[PDB]
């Protein structure tokens, strides 16, 4: 932003009619545009005049009936009535000209076409008045735009200001929702923006169409109702169509909301399912679901491509019902007025597609509004201002009873506080008691009934939660405040930040998030110390500075800082620790918000009160290739011919009942011979055609005809692009499944659950409807310039330049109006970030009163972000004005081209051209807008096909081994030569020459410390990872000569935290369903599981939702090995299965354990020493190696072993608390 | 919300995005 004047503030009616100065800027752009390149915002559009001008707006209504019945609306329209009402009267001369150009000048020019004689100059009159009405509509359209723009602008600019305004000073901030707030000042500006433009563009629709209602009665008579009752009864079915179609989106809402809660439970616990071969099940599940939602989108599909393409459907089946209707009667028709008619019907089309739009903009609007009026009712804020009687005195308060607000809750009453300056007092006492409620008091949250409260200066806040500033360390520790060296480093070596500035290297420009992403608890409150230290207020409060914080660490702060610094200063302590207080000057106990005791600390003791009670109580651009790979997923090249040979039908359908109409009209009587009188001639009449009822039957067939292939095709579209979105599915859930979980493990499961989420959601939501679309907009035009090319040869030496120039004006536009709306989203980012910041912390900022500087921020920001939004307007409203401008052009060559073949050719073929010349008009801005909405789903597209061939491909289910054995393992035997395990590529040895040998039924504990490889010995009995060197033997046949499937389906695990999947109990257990009920029943009974299954009335059907949060943990775990019980493996291993639970339950638990699998091998990862006492032989690893390998007896009888040390070492370590 | 009647009207130069807001 460098600039000194807006070149908006400087241009002229022209200048900006035409949008001259951003040509300038674009021809300038003409690789990339910075934010050093474009203009600031103006100065008539500052946010500061415009919140000023809204708040005096506001109080000048409030104070008119009073604050029970005053409505945001009509401060609205007197804020904007000057800039409504010129953008309506130039809206009103807009639709004036455009109703009364191309009808007239069409009449006009058929009439003279007809005309025996010829004139060369009365024609130029009329195509020159016709180019002078359009261009003036043209820029009469474009000047209301812009206006309707800059006033859209400066008003969500005032109401985004008077929305933070109002919310910097709430009473109840948790009143509201955390997102709410958040969406108030974020969204609703647009949405304020888009329907006030939309409002200015509504006054369109009902003026143009009873104008042409009325022209059509009066040229064509009393038939002229026909076309009135066709739009009637087809409008509101369109409406209706849109509705249900919104209807159906809503289930589909859910049902995808549904699909991707069980992906994201499915990519959870994905190693859990590779490790258990349940993958069967979950994939069932989901293409159930997945099937669900291609019904439902079938649905949605089928009732919403009806109403994608109507415009000249209804047109021209109005035209068709009423020339019928009016032909047959017997009455006369002649070219000029059908033609009329068929343009007028296209502006009716035109504004009643514009409309609504516009109803939709003036429902929000009212929505907005309604939002807006319910949260500036809230309450606010009140600040202490009255002075103490002296100055030594700063805390004073005589007998005040103040209450809560939510209606009044009163907490404290009769309170008599008297604190001096520079003494230190404490507060004391429990939950409720009132310590929070003096906090809140003192702050000027509460209000006040009885006596008076004297405050003087201010009061430095620390926060319990710690709130952080999304800033560096150096940026919220001064809080706006001067730098200076030595404060900083006294500050610093205080709170013992030194660690904390060793432990990041950039610690001096470490960026924090929202709330602290690489902090912890300790590291927050000794933040919230060196920022309060630097505020360095009179008054210090501290609300529990000291509770996350370890003792020593709070005490050394405490005595470094509190006992030094604030020696001479207000400090009042709150906390939950009263032990601080034997050194503090006073001593404060509250108890139900009445004093009953206080003094000194000697007094309190020995007044032998409460006090001392609890005292001793605590002391004790997209390339062709995505789209190539779309149309060979939508069904190779033939399923891309069928839909564009349907759409083409369906034009050329169209088109074809356009021509038989013309054709119809031009061949009158066909020569027939009839009497009008006395003699017998030649006449030309339309109604003495034998041919009546042969030429309706045709019509009538054809418009049939062409409503049947409209629906096949969008049916069969809808089809298409559903199969192929299914296909899509299908494959990227095949190749995810079946991949190895290496890339799980480099790429977090959170980044392709986005990529799934949002890519299907968006492609399923818009490219369907945006193909389709672009498509009919694309084969309408070219059916448009080729009628009229067919009947005038000469029309392409015109064509071809303008076809040169449009695409020359696209490639400049597409360079510029795709980089301001990244520049649109670069500020947008510092923006939502601020507004999130500041909600979190409203109370320390409140508390610091900081209300000033961050509503700068604020208004420099929504300037920021509001001067490229307005620039992106501005170029599509440029764009749109040069297409507008080069169908005028089109039309006027089309019109020149007519008038100089007059009496050579029929006039129905001249009035057919100027008819489709006239529908041309936004087409080519319809063209062009779908031209750039497609490829961002094609971008989409191609991200998910980036994964589909980049997955490798894991072991093959079937191995060519074949099976070892039926009976396979015959035993529990298992040995072990020379195992080598490594995680990945480069990285250290796990396993490094480990060879042991497991005898049958025996109990095996393995204990180490972390990194030893404890835990990959899983990882390698399970063959997760292809081995890098050596054998494993199992029963004599080695575990590699066997394929995943059948190695997996004897071997059991017991996960170390305990899973449930959504869904059903019986699912939870056997969902392929091939064990029978008494089975599940003992297993059930066996882990003394069938009272608590049994109790419910589904115990086979219970509803289990996600993480199983209905149960207890116990019962959860309990759970956990009865499902690892139906397997019947015989070699099992056991890892970490307690994990802070009671006593008795883990004693059942391991009885249980030692009890079901007596007959089965045991591998226990465990790294409690106490738990793997009485197993038979005990397992120590030393970063990959074995030292010892015999029975615990003798390993605890040697003071040399390495188990024997930790055993005393962990013996040590419970022993001593201490 | 988003059928051919209201995003055909916004197509002459309103952008084609509601609020893209929800975080986390």
């Amino acid at each position: 932003t460098s600039k000194h004047q807006h070149p908006v503030d400087n241009a002229g009616l022209f200048s900006c009619m035409t949008f001259s100065w951003l040509s300038s800027l674009a021809r300038v752009a003409h690789g990339e545009l910075s934010m050093e390149d474009v203009w600031s915002l103006s100065k008539h559009e500052s946010s500061d005049v415009n919140c000023r001008r809204l708040e005096r707006l506001w109080q000048e209504e409030l104070n008119e009936v009073g604050p029970d019945a005053a409505s945001l609306r009509r401060v609205v329209w007197i804020f904007c009535r000057t800039r409504l009402i010129l953008s309506i009267v130039c809206l009103m001369i807009t639709q004036l000209a455009g109703f009364s150009g191309p009808a007239f000048m069409v009449k006009h020019l058929l009439e003279y076409t007809q005309a025996t004689e010829s004139n060369l100059q009365y024609s130029l009159l009329l195509v020159l008045g016709l180019l002078l009405t359009e261009i003036v509509r043209s820029w009469s359209l474009a000047l209301t735009w812009a206006l309707n723009y800059r006033t859209g602008v400066r008003l969500r600019g005032a109401i985004l200001t008077m929305a933070f305004k109002k919310i910097l000073k709430l009473k109840n901030i948790k009143e509201k929702s955390l997102g709410e707030l958040i969406n108030i000042c974020s969204n609703d500006g647009q949405r304020m923006f888009e329907a006030a433009a939309v409002g200015s563009l509504l006054a369109g629709g009902p003026v143009v169409a009873i104008l042409g209602m009325i022209y059509n009665v009066i040229i064509l008579g009393p038939t002229g109702f026909l076309g009135s009752a066709v739009f009637i009864l087809f409008y509101p079915a369109m409406m209706f169509a849109s509705r249900l179609t919104a209807y159906f989106r809503r289930k589909c809402v859910a049902a995808t909301d549904e699909r991707v809660q069980k992906m994201n439970e499915v990519l959870t616990y994905i190693k859990f399912i590779k490790m258990y071969a349940w993958v069967k099940a979950f994939s069932q599940s989901v293409q159930k679901i997945r099937e669900e939602e291609r019904r439902i989108l079938e649905k949605a599909g089928y009732f919403q491509s009806i109403t994608v393409g109507v415009a000249p459907i209804v047109v021209v089946i109005a035209s068709v019902v009423t020339f019928s209707v009016h032909m047959t009667l017997g009455f006369d028709l002649t070219a000029a007025q059908a033609f009329t008619v068929v343009t007028v019907f296209n502006s009716m089309t035109f504004a009643l597609k514009v409309t609504p739009f516009s109803v939709k903009s003036l429902s929000e609007a009212s929505v907005a509004v309604d939002r807006f009026k319910s949260l500036f009712l809230m309450e606010e804020v009140h600040m202490i201002k009255n002075k103490p009687a002296s100055p030594h005195i700063k805390i004073e308060m005589k007998n005040a009873t103040l209450a809560w607000d939510s209606r009044l809750q009163r907490t404290l009453h009769s309170i008599d506080l008297e604190i001096q300056e520079g003494k230190l007092v404490g507060i004391c006492g429990s939950v409720g008691s009132g310590k929070t409620s003096l906090i809140s008091a003192i702050l000027g949250q509460m209000t006040l009934l009885e006596g008076s409260i004297a405050i003087s200066g201010t009061f430095a806040y620390v926060a319990q939660q710690a709130w952080i500033l999304n800033a560096t360390l150096r940026d919220n520790i001064l809080f706006g405040k001067e730098y200076d060296e030595e404060r900083y480093n006294s500050v610093l070596n205080s709170c013992c930040l030194r660690p904390d500035l060793a432990i990041l290297p950039s610690s001096d420009l470490t960026e924090i998030g929202e709330r602290g992403a690489n902090l912890s608890g300790g590291q927050r409150q000794r933040i919230s110390l060196a920022r309060a230290l630097y505020s360095d207020r009179s008054i210090y409060i501290l609300d529990d500075p000291l509770s996350a914080l370890d003792a020593h660490v709070g005490n050394h702060i405490f005595n470094s800082a509190i006992r030094k610094h604030l020696k001479s200063k207000t400090v009042l302590f709150v906390t939950h620790q009263l032990q601080y207080l034997v050194d503090c000057d006073e001593v404060i106990f509250m108890k139900e918000g009445c004093i009953t005791e206080r003094g000194t600390h000697e007094e309190l003791m020995n007044l032998n009160g409460d006090y001392a009670t609890i005292f001793n109580n605590l002391l004790l651009s997209v390339p062709w290739s995505v789209y190539g790979v779309y149309i060979q997923a939508a069904g190779g090249p033939l399923a891309f011919l069928v839909i564009m040979a349907l759409f083409m039908l369906n034009v050329g359908s169209t088109a074809f009942s356009t021509w038989w109409l013309s054709y119809w009209i031009k061949q009158g009587s066909g020569n027939t011979t009839v009497t009008r009188g006395n003699e017998t001639s030649v006449s030309d009449s339309m109604k003495d055609n034998p041919h009546m009822q042969y030429y309706a039957s045709i019509y009538a067939l054809s418009m049939a005809v062409m409503l049947i292939l409209k629906a096949i095709r969008g049916v069969v579209f809808v089809k298409g692009t559903l199969r192929a979105s299914s296909r899509l599915h299908d494959e990227l859930f095949r190749r995810i499944l079946r991949s190895p979980m290496k890339f799980f493990d480099t790429t977090p499961t959170g980044r392709i659950l986005n990529r799934f989420s949002k890519d299907m959601d968006e492609v399923d939501v818009r490219l369907p409807f945006q193909a389709e679309m672009f498509i009919q907009n694309v084969i309408l035009v070219f059916f448009c310039v080729g009628m009229i090319a067919g009947v005038f040869p000469w029309f392409l030496v015109a064509v071809g330049p303008l076809v040169i120039l449009f695409s020359v004006l696209h490639i400049v536009s597409r360079v510029l109006i795709r980089e301001l709306k990244r520049l649109d989203n670069i500020t947008q980012s510092p923006f939502l970030s601020h507004i999130t910041s500041s909600i979190q912390g409203l109370a320390t900022i409140h508390a610091y009163n900081k209300g000033q500087e961050f509503l700068h921020r604020y208004q420099e920001l929504l300037d920021d972000n509001q001067a490229p939004f307005f620039l992106f307007t501005c170029a599509m409203r440029w764009l749109a004005v040069r297409l507008d401008l080069i169908s005028i052009a089109l039309i006027t060559t089309t019109g020149l081209m007519i008038v100089l073949m007059h009496g050579q050719i029929p006039p129905a073929y001249a009035g057919l051209a100027i008819s489709y010349a006239v529908q041309l008009t936004g087409l080519f801005q319809f063209t062009v807008r779908l031209a750039s909405e497609t490829e961002a789903r094609f971008t989409s597209v191609e991200r998910i096909n980036h994964y589909i061939k980049t997955l490798s491909l894991e072991a093959p289910a079937r191995i060519k081994n074949k099976a070892p054995s039926p009976d396979w393992p015959q035993e529990g035997e298992v040995t072990f030569e020379n195992a080598e395990m490594r995680y990945r590529e480069n990285l250290p040895l796990v396993l490094k020459k480990v060879s042991f040998t497991i005898k049958p039924k025996e109990k095996i504990g393995i204990v180490g410390r972390t990194g030893s490889g404890k835990s990959s010995l899983g990882m390698a009995l399970f063959r997760l990872v292809e081995l890098s060197g050596g054998c494993i033997k199992i029963d004599g046949v080695r575990i590699s000569d066997i394929g995943l499937a059948d190695l997996r389906s004897k071997l059991s695990i017991i996960p170390q935290e305990p899973v449930l999947f959504s869904g059903t109990v019986r699912s939870n257990l056997d969902p392929f369903n091939q064990y029978t009920e008494d089975q599940i029943w003992d297993a059930l009974e066996r882990t003394h599981m069938k009272e608590c299954i049994a109790q419910l009335p589904l115990k086979l059907e219970s509803e289990v939702m996600e993480n199983g949060d209905n149960f207890s943990v116990g019962e959860r775990q309990l759970l956990c090995i009865a499902r690892a019980l139906l397997r019947h493996c015989k070699i099992l291993i056991l890892d970490e299965a307690t994990a802070a639970m009671d006593t008795e339950t883990d004693l059942l638990i391991q009885e249980t354990i030692r009890e079901a699998f007596a007959d089965c091998t045991m591998l226990t990862i465990a790294h409690r020493l106490h738990t793997v006492l009485g197993s038979d032989r005990i397992m120590v690893l030393a970063q990959g190696q074995v030292v010892e390998f015999d029975t615990p007896s003798v390993l605890l009888s040697n003071d040399s072993s390495r188990f024997y040390a930790m055993f005393a070492a962990a013996e040590n370590k419970v022993a001593v608390k201490g | 919300c988003q059928d051919a009647l209201e995003t055909a009207a916004r197509a002459e130069g309103l952008s084609l995005d509601a609020s893209m807001h929800s975080q986390l």
